[PDB]
């Protein structure tokens, strides 16, 4: 009835703290694996090159 | 009497690299363009 109430009160705000750090840091983690990805797709000069090719030109 | 010429000696055909008009056309082209340029010219220089 007081004692471990008493310091349980005491603990909240260390816990609260360290929870926010702690998602906070999840956010920062998932933030920080997003990368744009470019693709590369083959040129259309060596499709008109073989297009032209195959005319005999 | 002097030499008078070497029958053998013939001028080499002076080649002159092909010129493309400069439209958007050409500039999606430049690579092909210029790769057959450079084809006319090593087909001149060789002959065929």
């Amino acid at each position: 009835d007081i004692m471990v109430p008493s310091f349980v009160y005491n603990k909240l705000p260390v816990i609260h703290f360290l929870q926010e750090k702690r998602a906070e840091q999840k956010l920062r983690r998932v933030l920080d694996e997003t990368y744009t990805e470019w693709t590369e797709e083959l040129d259309q000069a060596h499709v008109t090159d073989a297009i032209t090719r195959s005319l005999n030109i | 009497r002097a030499d008078e010429v070497d029958y053998t000696n013939l001028p080499a055909p002076k080649p002159q690299k092909t010129v493309w008009d400069d439209n958007i056309e050409t500039e999606v082209l430049r690579k092909y363009l210029d790769g057959l340029s450079q084809y006319d010219m090593e087909e001149a220089k060789y002959g065929v």
